[PDB]
């Protein structure tokens, strides 16, 4: 059963690594969403400043 | 920050698992052929890794998920209706009078 | 038994067909989902009325 | 014909030299030469090329349709199909008024000849070419739904009707609200024929809330159809909102008195009395092009009575069920329950051994992944809703008036 | 089923793209049969009203399919099966007609199981379009209960982690801004 | 039966054995059902308001 123990430990390690990679992908997605929100905010600010310069 | 905290916790557990696996491999190669109660309990815990849930536990988990998901839907509805109220207030100034 | 239940001293009812006294164990631990539902419905009708009046 | 040749040469020069706006204003110019001179436009068609040369041809095509001397429709329809297939309408969005009138004349000719089956496909192509996004509603949609209704072919509309189009096209100021009124009335009828009473009622409600200084027959019939669907689906007339409309509301209610009378007896909940009223007002509902809706109202009343029995009974016999809802026998009640269970309206069970029907509550304990998936789908719809609302709010912020008030 | 839906969509597109405005009789026959398969009675009824009487007179098979559709609307299963197996269906209609016959069996089988806690053997036999006796062994092998004395039949009524994570990330992204 | 139709008895009639069984519906199931109905109505009203905004912005009205 040493082989079975090694297989179980390898499966646990692979699952942990997969969850870690998923968490990192969530990091990237959340950062991208924050960047998109910041881009929308800066676009709104630029539009407001352009209209202020127009008048 | 929330999932970074969970990431750190999972990293700690993964490091512990890596240490256990390395010890098992070393024992298979050299070290103590059988460290007695230690490898016994390690194998027992690896045999309790499946855990095995019953219909009731899965039902309760789905129940909590559905409840808090309905709460999330209510929160999204509140945010959407606030956005709608802001849009209506702006529209009533854009063209509408009174 | 009927007098005691009608006096709110007994939290249960009576099964006269089988000569049985069933008491409500009230183990659900709820009474908060009712408040959540009341809040949800009242404030959503409130929002609908506000939107209809403002539009 | 000399002027027409000059116009063709002018169109060719503006197209070959990259004069997008000059060609657009030339088409939008007087064009009296195209109006008075005819019998030479076929030569213009062959001589002129495709892409934006065909855009000038489209104006030439629109000129032909504007005259009662429209040429052989066999050759005309093939040329229209060739133009649509080889369409490069990168600038047709500027001349939306001409294209809208072309579709209206084509639809009127289709109704005159009673051949609305083929016009659905052509008008489907027409909407795709001119519209900017899938959330834009135009006048061609009203004619498209009319062709589907006359041809009794609701299959193509349902895809294009299941999308909410929150951007009306002014058609360069030529968009009359009659097209808007016709589209929702025709769209509601299409949904009604597909037993989609919820969307049909929604479309009828939107047509009701259209602000109008004058009441029209199309609006009047839309209100009447709204009552019929409300009686079928909800069992009662849904109250009109308070964002409302104009005198449309004021004038129609006295006018559509009979449908309110039908609703009043429907509220009394008596199929026998309701049937007697229908027989009394048979000719009153006959000018509807449909009498089945009244029969559907009666069936809905029977279904509503059966549904009300579930909320009050756990196990009821077929004989008692038939007596309560006034049926001819237990077999009819057995069939009615079976059909409603097939449609997914009732959760109950019948026991033929004892002649009993056992009603049951909702078997949904909200513990299955299906409810979670439905909630997540509604969540995605709500997030798309909020994104559209934020985009519209930003577009509002772009306006001059709010900035002037802010500055 | 999936191929039938694909065939229906192709036939639906051909009707819209009809050159002369009328489809070939095989297309109309396939369209009507496929509507009956999906129990889309409204579309089948409206298509039948759309078909000119010239095709109906020149193709008596089209009227036979409509007669079956009327039987399906009335939901008289013994009549439905009799009408299905009475008229000879061409090579383009025989396979889809049998699929409709199978669809009716499954529908009526589910209708009895859901609605009927108890049902007479003759009534169940009529509903499924089979004689009584082998219908009994068909449902006993289905794990149901049957009473021989009263001839009554007692039917027995019967998200991945990645998607969840994506939905929760969408929750947070929507509620963060 | 009349009292159940009017209310304030909260019961179901079992005409088979002629026994009146009281109704104790789960609060959560009804809450979820009416919350889903509320969400559907809110989506419908949002669509209605968006259409109203579209027709008002584009100046669409019967002359």
């Amino acid at each position: 059963d040493i082989n079975n123990i090694v297989k179980t430990l390898h499966e646990w390690c692979d699952g942990c690594e997969a969850v870690l990679l998923g968490i990192e992908q969530q990091v990237l997605r959340a950062n991208q969403y924050k960047e998109n929100h910041n881009r929308t905010q800066q676009q709104v600010e630029a539009e407001v400043t352009n209209i202020k310069k127009t008048l | 920050e929330h999932l970074i905290a969970q990431h750190s916790a999972i990293k700690m557990l993964h490091s512990r698992v890596k240490l256990i696996l390395e010890y098992v491999k070393a024992s298979e190669a050299g070290e103590v052929p059988f460290n007695h109660e230690i490898l016994r309990e390690a194998y027992a815990l690896c045999h309790c890794l499946p855990v095995l849930s019953t219909d009731k536990f899965k039902t309760d988990f789905y129940d909590q998920c559905n409840d808090v998901g309905l709460m999330a839907y209510l929160g999204t509805i509140t945010k959407t209706c606030n956005t709608m109220n802001q849009f209506v207030n702006k529209f009533n100034v854009l063209y509408d009078r009174q | 038994l009927v007098q005691c239940i009608l006096d709110n001293t007994i939290h249960g009812r009576i099964d006269q067909v089988n000569q049985l006294l069933e008491l409500d164990h009230q183990k659900r631990g709820g009474a908060r989902y009712t408040a959540l539902d009341k809040w949800t419905n009242q404030l959503n009708s409130l929002n609908q009325a506000v939107v209809s009046k403002l539009a | 014909a000399s002027a027409l040749e000059q116009f063709v040469n002018s169109v060719r020069q503006l197209s070959a030299q990259g004069q997008m706006t000059q060609l657009c204003e030339l088409i939008n110019k007087s064009g009296e030469l195209l109006a008075k001179n005819l019998s030479h436009l076929d030569t213009v068609l062959g001589a002129l090329d495709v892409q934006e040369h065909s855009l000038g041809v489209l104006a030439v095509l629109f000129v032909k349709f504007s005259m009662p001397s429209v040429p052989d429709f066999e050759t005309l329809f093939s040329q229209v199909q060739l133009f649509i297939s080889t369409c490069n309408g990168e600038h047709i969005r500027y001349a939306t008024d001409t294209f809208a009138g072309l579709c209206h004349q084509l639809t009127n000719a289709l109704v005159e000849r009673k051949q609305p089956l083929r016009g659905i496909g052509i008008l489907k192509q027409a909407i795709d070419k001119m519209q900017m996004n899938t959330n834009q509603l135009t006048s061609i949609h009203a004619d498209l739904c009319q062709l589907c209704l006359l041809a009794k072919c609701f299959k193509p509309a349902l895809p294009y009707l299941d999308v909410d189009m929150m951007d009306i096209c002014k058609e360069n100021g030529a968009y009359d609200a009659k097209h808007f009124l016709c589209y929702y009335y025709y769209g509601g009828m299409i949904y009604t024929g597909l037993k989609n009473f919820e969307r049909a009622l929604y479309f009828y409600e939107q047509a009701i809330t259209t602000p109008a200084m004058a009441v029209s027959h199309i609006m009047l019939e839309s209100y009447k159809k709204y009552i019929l669907v409300s009686l079928i689906l909800l069992g009662k007339v849904q109250q009109l909102p308070k964002y409302t409309s104009q005198i449309v509301g004021r004038f129609i209610k006295p006018l559509s008195n009979a449908y309110h009378e039908l609703a009043q007896v429907y509220s009394t909940n008596n199929p026998s009395e309701l049937r007697n009223l229908v027989n009394k007002h048979s000719e009153t509902f006959t000018r509807d092009n449909n009498m089945g809706l009244v029969k559907q109202c009666l069936s809905s009343l029977y279904k509503k009575n059966i549904q009300r029995l579930t909320k009050t009974f756990l196990t009821l016999s077929l004989q008692d069920m038939a007596s309560r809802v006034q049926l001819s026998g237990p077999q009819e009640a057995e069939k009615y329950v079976l059909h409603m269970i097939e449609d997914g309206e009732i959760f109950a069970s019948i026991n033929q051994k004892d002649g009993m029907v056992s009603f049951h509550d909702n078997p949904e304990k909200y513990n299955n992944p299906a409810m979670l998936h439905n909630i997540d789908q509604e969540m995605l719809k709500c997030i798309e809703l909020d994104e559209r609302l934020k985009a519209m709010d930003q577009e509002i912020t772009v306006n001059p008036q709010f900035v002037q008030k802010s500055m | 089923a999936f191929s039938f839906k694909k065939l229906l969509d192709q036939c639906e597109n051909q009707e819209l793209e009809a050159p002369g405005g009328i489809a070939t009789p095989p297309v109309y026959g396939q369209l009507l049969a496929l509507y009956l398969l999906h129990n889309d009675m409204n579309n089948a009824r409206y298509l039948w009203k759309r078909i000119p009487p010239a095709i109906k007179s020149a193709n008596s098979e089209l009227g036979g399919i409509w007669s079956v559709g009327q039987r399906i609307w009335q939901r008289d299963f013994p009549g439905i099966y009799t009408t299905i197996n009475a008229h000879q269906w061409s090579e383009t209609v025989q396979p889809i007609m049998e699929a409709l016959r199978d669809a009716t069996r499954r529908r009526a089988f589910a209708l009895v199981s859901q609605a009927y806690t108890s049902i007479i053997a003759d009534d169940f036999a009529a509903f499924v379009g089979l004689p009584v006796e082998e219908a009994v062994k068909g449902i006993l092998e289905q794990g149901w209960q049957a009473d021989s004395t009263t001839r009554m039949v007692l039917p027995r009524k019967p998200i991945p982690n990645e998607q969840q994570l994506a939905r929760l990330t969408d929750y947070v992204a929507f509620l963060e801004n | 039966t009349q009292l159940i139709l009017e209310g304030l008895i909260s019961a179901r009639v079992d005409s088979h054995s002629k026994i009146l069984y009281a109704r104790d519906v789960d609060q959560r199931s009804t809450t979820f059902e009416k919350s889903l109905l509320m969400g559907k109505e809110f989506q419908r009203r949002a669509k209605a308001m968006m259409l109203r905004a579209a027709v008002l912005r584009n100046q669409i009205h019967v002359k």
